[PDB]
């Protein structure tokens, strides 16, 4: 038992990162636009390519296009893949993410991923990145006692 | 090798905030929590151990607060990212081949 | 200086991912804490808490369920999982 | 310069207190099984941490109205010469609660006593949440890697 073991990362192919971009929301959502997501998919865009990522950006999918995309991913061979990566950059509710037009239940977007689903992830690392509020509270600025 | 994984091991899920909190951003550059991630990419992501990264990145966006805001009360308000680790391993991204 | 949020600095380590049952050996107690434990005593005092955490995930990730009443349970599994909001290293080195 | 390899101060006079909550049996109209083996995870959670320099403080079975009390009680405390704090709850949950022998407690209330804005001498330092407990109803399933 190695305290030091590292997952296998010396397979041809690093993997795919995938990147829903949310930057607008149908109008009968009420859902502020999110200016400078475009900045964000960008930068990401540009640093997980320079880590070998083969990156799949998709603006403003609906629902039905958001889940036939990753279901898609996470159906393909991973075989010759290290890893794979998954971005949310969007609004939330709960333990759901916002389409363009309505809201998912992200345990079904992490469910195509487990091992009894995509057999070929398994032993490997599946990351979720999400950028979305998660709630109505500010957090407070506090200082140590020290200074 | 002797053993089966459970279905739900090896995830790693990285929030820009804790469950509750909302998140910030600057506008022009984007979120606060995507411009940290990315920096820590830039300078270390070949390098360092994966969740080594996010925890600058805990300590980069916590450095953080609101600057300008229509709401006064808002003004000074803080954020921390949150990442909930399934892993069973270290994660390194090491240049390919 | 820098203020923080009142939020930073936690660290939540739960013995299950939301959604699952944890599991337990029939009389030396649960799982996650037997393993905890065990890499608490081997290496609590030079490894990285979040390192040692991560071993934790692997030890429970090895273990299955050998003995139950409902027969669909045998053989099923648990990952733990921690939660950092955590912003520097934390080692426990002696005193 | 931004360290890399910053470390919390852990220097201090003390390391700091170790709660542990240990739910063995509760109150009959619950109908919730006993949680046979707690003793031997509470034991030797007491034997680790207390190896690690701990003040470990046990309670057994306590009543909501007492875990509150005493929780609340290690939350007004002066921390200022101790490295960190660690809190244990071994029992069952329900959603975002954990159950004390007679009913159950939101555990946003419990970890809410040490955030910055309510224990300042616990700013900058480490506060770790220990919770052994069900988080649904599913059983995860066993899966080997491909090869
Ligand atoms: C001054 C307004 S505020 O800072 O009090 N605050 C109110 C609550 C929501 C906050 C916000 O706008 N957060 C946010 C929106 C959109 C995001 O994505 C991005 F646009 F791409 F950056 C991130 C954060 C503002
Ligand atoms: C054979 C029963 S099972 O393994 O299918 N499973 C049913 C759902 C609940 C599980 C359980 O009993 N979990 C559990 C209870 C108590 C624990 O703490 C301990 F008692 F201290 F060990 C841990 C896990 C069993
Ligand atoms: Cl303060
Ligand atoms: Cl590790
Ligand atoms: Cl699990
Ligand atoms: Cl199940």
């Amino acid at each position: 038992f190695d305290p030091a073991e590292k997952y296998k990362m010396d397979h041809r192919r690093r993997g795919i990162a995938l990147i829903f971009n949310h930057e607008r929301f149908f109008w009968h959502l009420t859902l502020p636009e999110r200016r400078g997501t475009c900045a964000d998919r960008d930068n990401l865009t540009r640093r997980f390519s320079d880590l070998g990522f083969e990156v799949k950006c998709f603006n403003d999918l609906k629902a039905e296009e958001l889940l036939l995309k990753i279901h898609e991913v996470s159906t393909v061979s991973h075989a010759d893949a290290d890893c794979f990566v998954c971005v949310f950059l969007s609004h939330g509710e709960g333990n759901h993410i916002y389409a363009y037009d309505a809201k998912i239940e992200i345990q079904t977007l992490t469910g195509l991923f487990k091992g009894d689903k995509c057999h070929s992830l398994v032993g490997k690392p599946k990351i979720f990145i999400i950028q979305a509020c998660r709630g109505n509270q500010h957090d407070v600025p506090v200082i140590p006692l020290d200074v | 090798s002797v053993y089966t994984l459970p279905a739900g091991a090896d995830f790693l899920m990285c929030y820009s905030v804790a469950e509750g909190y909302y998140s910030h951003r600057e506008t022009v550059n984007g979120s606060w929590y995507i411009q940290d991630l990315c920096e820590m990419l830039g300078k270390y992501g070949s390098s360092l151990e994966f969740t080594e990264l996010l925890t600058l990145v805990n300590r980069k966006v916590s450095q953080r607060r609101v600057d300008f805001c229509k709401d006064p009360s808002a003004i000074g308000k803080k954020q921390v990212p949150c990442f909930a680790s399934m892993l069973t391993k270290k994660l390194h991204f090491f240049p390919k081949s």
